[PDB]
């Protein structure tokens, strides 16, 4: 979309990830699997929940009876009554249709930004200890085990701990 | 090079829900909600928990005047709205004009208290006039000639119509609705056959109301086998105020009044939709609406706190991601 | 390194169109479209393909009554809206009050069927009453004293003004417009000079209509050399219904009635805009609007499926990129 | 404007490129020329065309004659007619003006995303085989002939083909 | 590296201002503005610089007719809008029905010129009629039986009430407001006791106005010790136009007329809010509003160029950054 | 926010910076000090000021007497007047509340975008002459004096001038 993450450099979604909106896919000697980042998914969930409630709860209407009765000699004010009702319908129809046409575009771009940020968070947490193979994936220059993987998902990746191992592996591969 | 991988991606499901954006249309999304309310229960429920006044065979004119067919309809002390049916032709049986009829219908659309009482008891109020022969063929009841229940057609007793002057004081403590009628006979021979005196006048007087009527005698085309006409009039009496009726003929004196307490301006629904025992907070002719959505397309003519009416057919608001389960 | 280069860039042209945004103003763009319709053809066109009714010199009151300057009643025709002019002054030549004039204008604004027929023929309905001397000096027709084309002023035939009772049943199968009038002279001598009796009454009644008219005799300031007044009335009669005229004097009996079928409530345009042969879906006093744009500023008083009126002078919408040459 | 591509790190636009909205300018020993990215250009054209239609084709108005005539004794309801007309005028004038402001800013930012993401596409495709010389341009560390130029555009750039050549070219000037 | 630092950051301060977004609420921002005008000066001020007309204890009906408790205000030169009070009781002391009261108030809301002159002088216009005893107990003036200041109740001069016929032509070149009354006595004895004639009539006629009145005699309920009623009428006279009065009794002849020029339609404020020397361009019953904001929440009833009324209580529009002065 | 700069990779804001919205914090041998970017901040000032005036000054109201008076037999038109008054109230209240909700975050995203662009502006200048230590900060590989600091703030940093010095310190650090 507007950020190029959803349907962008990450071409498709993960039907195998079911616990959240945005998340991770890892692979090591101990196996693989799909896991959703809890904080970012909940951030979108809370924001989108506020998005729906803002549109609905800002509508506050009072008791109103639209029905009006006029006789054969009150046609002029009868047509004025229709002009009021037709005018109100035209305004509300135009606003309601364009409101959804607008906030849906905002909603999709909101998810697009969230995916982009999550990639940037991991990218500016591993630095040169991993290689950007593309499609929103990282290949580790060192060996990232289950403890290492959970650190990345917890935002507590110890770069200097694995940097020396990545230093040797990178140099030998880049020979 | 050890090989371990970590990837970042987004969720996808089997949902086929589509939404529209300003730049794209029919965009499949993982999760969505509907902002448009298009569901109604198809029943006429009770605004504010108050059952409406269903008139059925009659309209408001027949119910308030007491047209024979408009017998026990609800009785009932209050209503949130008045419901007529599209085929309810039992109103004013005797032809005439109902004055300020639309205004009275709006005024009666919702009341808090409603009490019908004998303002002028037939057994004592009219000893010098004939209160029994005042029936007509235009207002049948089980075939026999009858008249409005709440009104009395006073005619000459013997061949004497003495000057009439009876008054009422509002001791109820609420506003009292008083309705009367003025008769306009076809021929002066019919005028003498009914009220003896050929030149009469009718006066109605309150602290705020003062108007005097003079009968207009001429032959009109036969409407319900009647060449005469009968206009209808109504007014409200403030509590503690006196209303005076003075006439020498052609006056349809009231027999029953209505001590009522009014509400804010409600509406009147003309629909065949059945009335069931349900509460609701919004009402439409097609049915009641029970929703928290901000828009609806069921019916523009709503009564109560209701979502705004829109021409929209589908307001699908996306909440999830762009569903991309496979890549070609 | 041969210095081969690949660059990414965007379009630019000679477009000088400027669009305002929430944060910036002007902002020259390469491609834009205007959402506001600000031009009109200056013509009064056929709305819904149906031509309008241009009274021209006359107004509605004169046209329906039949004032001598109001051409004729055309033929069995129809219209989509009524066109008057600011100079349209020929109306009720004899001073009076056209009762419910505003309401009748709205009802007559657009009809799909129309026909003028002589409901009461002049020389076969009023034998006992004079139907030739009922003219006045305030209503000239090419100089001579005359009266409305569709109305007859009945007076005593020498000295005989008996009771009148003439009725008509709506056999046309459509709504029939019946218009009459009540004459109110200045002095009772004028009352005797016209209707013999000094105490007359008029009763007009249909199935629904029931009203009895009494004349008022008093001296009023002269308007077009008339101290008396003449009010005009009208009503609609359902098919298969009888309307009764009953008067002993001071009644302006109808001559030509109108059988018609009404459209939905349309408008009346009062402007000097010429009428040409053209089709449109939106009509304004300034001119016609042939556009699908949602907004306009030509005129707030529109007729038909029209764009919403706004005070905006320009509502240009950006579609291309920011034009940044040099 | 919001992503910094247009009127940003690409200061100006090309008046020579007329076959689209976004595109490329190449230069090698064979020649130069402007070519528009028909893929990204068509996406913006379709979106913007929908954008104009969305605003226009949501105005669902009925037949209505605004003209109302009131006599000299109906001044009160006459003012009510003008209050309705003035109120409708104020509502539509305010909404129409602000709607144009909203979508003009959205349109410009939408173009900014397309230019930014097009640059991101090539940058993530060439990788280190080319040098980011700024102003939205790339300088190849190898012989990128006409066939090589077409590969980047119709994105099929064979990075491994020139990877070893660009590796030696990069180090030579690094001396 | 010879360590040198350059960072990029954003502003923060001690602001506690909170704004709301569609995705987030209670967002503390550095700087913000309030888009909703929520305060007023609490004074009734002068729209377009022109001071309003305040009637105090009197209403428009009492002020335009000249009730004895009225006319103590600052007469009239010109005004932008009319002010009454929640207790403006003193109006038509004699019971009756003021014809087209609401329509007249709309016309009188704003005027450019407004001068009162004696259209029919008392001393030299009614020689055969007694313009001295036309007072009533229902309109006291400090305990003395008085009448409306601008109207004269013409009665018989001993035993003579001839056919009155007086006319006036609009020499002022402006619009002239003329008001007159018709008395409807209780009993027929009261009819001769005041006008010496049994069957009377009243006629008023201009170039456009023409209507005749027949008195309606009947006993109404006592209102301020009055069983009769007096309906008041009004009209406007075009410049250089004759207005003709012709009555044989039961006519309350005009005494004071008003030459005036009407502005565009204005409003009428009914509030106890005091009046001061301030201009304002927006006026509400609660007070005047001087703002350039597009929305307000003071009062739905406004006169002049005013912000649109909303039910909102807070429209805090964010202008600065998100305020994050301390990272926990 | 939406661009990840504010409350993102720059976790908090600077209380010390009081001369603008966005700026820098340098520190060298001579000393340190907060200093706001006088171009981006002024540009943001113009946009937000134009934003407020666009919402405020697009409202165009005329003289109008909202109040109306009706008698005991004009209840029907009286209710129509309230339907116009309440209907206008409901339309404006819904638009006003949602307009603030929509624009508030758009302003917040606007500030988020401006901060990130400023980081990209400096990053595109320093290139490999500085090391991105994160949290919105750069560490120079060479000696940057007060004159050197102003060149970056002026957008005229001379990369070729300090390239050789940064080249030596970069690879000496590697060993
Ligand atoms: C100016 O307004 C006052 C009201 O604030 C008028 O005086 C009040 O008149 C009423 C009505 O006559 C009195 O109340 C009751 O009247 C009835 C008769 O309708 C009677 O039965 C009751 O005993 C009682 O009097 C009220 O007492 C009286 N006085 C006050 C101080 O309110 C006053 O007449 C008005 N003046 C003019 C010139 O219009
Ligand atoms: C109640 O309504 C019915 C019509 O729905 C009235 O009866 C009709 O009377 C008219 C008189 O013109 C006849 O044309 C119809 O054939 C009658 N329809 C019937 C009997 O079904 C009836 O009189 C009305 N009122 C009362 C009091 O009975
Ligand atoms: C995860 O990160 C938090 C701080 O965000 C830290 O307190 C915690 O120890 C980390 N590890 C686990 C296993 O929760
Ligand atoms: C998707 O599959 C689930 C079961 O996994 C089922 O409940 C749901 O109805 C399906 N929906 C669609 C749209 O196929
Ligand atoms: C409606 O609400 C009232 C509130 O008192 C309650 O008593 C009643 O049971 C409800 N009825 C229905 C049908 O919901
Ligand atoms: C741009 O140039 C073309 C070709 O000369 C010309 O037709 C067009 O009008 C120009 N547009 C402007 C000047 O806005
Ligand atoms: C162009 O790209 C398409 C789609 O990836 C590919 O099939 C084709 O071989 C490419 N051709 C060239 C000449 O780059
Ligand atoms: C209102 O403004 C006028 C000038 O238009 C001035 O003469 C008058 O004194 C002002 N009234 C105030 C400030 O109360
Ligand atoms: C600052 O930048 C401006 C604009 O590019 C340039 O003219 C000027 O020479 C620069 N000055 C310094 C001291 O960097």
């Amino acid at each position: 979309g507007l950020f190029g993450a959803i349907a962008g450099f990450i071409e498709g979604g993960w039907t195998g990830m079911v616990d959240g909106w945005y998340g991770y896919h890892h692979q090591n000697e101990q196996g693989s699997g799909y896991a959703a980042d809890l904080k970012s998914t909940q951030n979108a969930i809370d924001g989108i929940t506020n998005k729906v409630n803002s549109v609905i709860e800002k509508m506050n209407t009072q008791f109103t009876a639209v029905g009006k009765e006029f006789n054969h000699l009150e046609k002029r004010i009868e047509n004025l009554n229709k002009k009021v009702d037709d005018g109100f319908l035209d305004i509300w129809t135009y606003n309601a249709e364009l409101l959804v046409l607008l906030e849906n575009e905002r909603t999709l771009d909101y998810h697009d930004s969230n995916v982009k940020n999550l990639y940037e968070k991991v990218r500016s947490q591993l630095k040169n200890n991993a290689k950007e193979i593309g499609n929103g994936c990282f290949e580790f220059y060192h060996k990232c085990d289950n403890t290492c993987m959970e650190s990345v998902k917890n935002g507590t990746y110890d770069y200097p701990k694995y940097s020396e191992e990545a230093k040797l592996n990178r140099e030998e591969i880049d020979s | 090079d050890p090989g371990d991988t970590l990837c970042i991606g987004y969720h996808a499901n089997n949902s086929t829900d589509t939404v529209d954006t300003v730049l794209e249309k029919n965009v499949t999304v993982t999760h969505s909600v509907n902002l448009l309310e298009d569901k109604h229960n198809g029943k006429l429920c009770k605004l504010r928990g108050v059952a409406p006044l269903h008139l059925g065979k009659c309209n408001i004119a027949g119910w308030i005047l007491g047209n024979p067919e408009c017998e026990s309809l609800s009785t009932a002390s209050s209503w949130s709205y008045i419901v007529e049916t599209p085929s309810s032709d039992n109103g004013t049986c005797y032809p005439g004009d109902f004055i300020d009829y639309e205004e009275l219908r709006e005024q009666l659309s919702s009341v808090s208290s409603f009490e019908r009482f004998e303002i002028f008891p037939k057994t004592s109020s009219w000893p010098n006039h004939d209160s029994n022969k005042g029936v007509t063929a235009a207002c049948p009841h089980a075939g026999a000639k009858s008249f409005y229940k709440n009104l009395i057609w006073l005619v000459k007793k013997g061949n004497s119509y003495p000057k009439l002057s009876k008054s009422y004081i509002n001791d109820k403590g609420k506003e009292v609705l008083v309705l009367w009628g003025i008769h306009h006979p076809s021929t002066s021979a019919d005028q003498q056959s009914l009220y003896q005196n050929a030149d009469t006048y009718v006066f109605v007087g309150g602290s705020r109301y003062s108007k005097k009527f003079k009968p207009e005698i001429a032959i009109r085309p036969k409407v319900r086998d009647q060449e005469g006409r009968m206009n209808y009039y109504w007014t409200l009496v403030e509590p503690g105020d006196k209303i005076t009726f003075e006439a020498t003929g052609n006056l349809v004196v009231p027999r029953y009044a209505f001590a009522m307490e009014r509400n804010a301006g409600s509406g009147i629904i003309i629909s065949d939709t059945p009335v069931h025992d349900c509460n609701t907070t919004c009402q439409t002719p097609k049915g009641a609406i029970n929703t928290s959505l901000p828009f609806q397309n069921i019916h523009p003519i709503t009564i109560g706190k209701c979502p705004k009416y829109v021409k929209s057919t589908k307001l699908r608001l996306a909440t999830g991601l762009r569903n991309i389960p496979s890549i070609q």
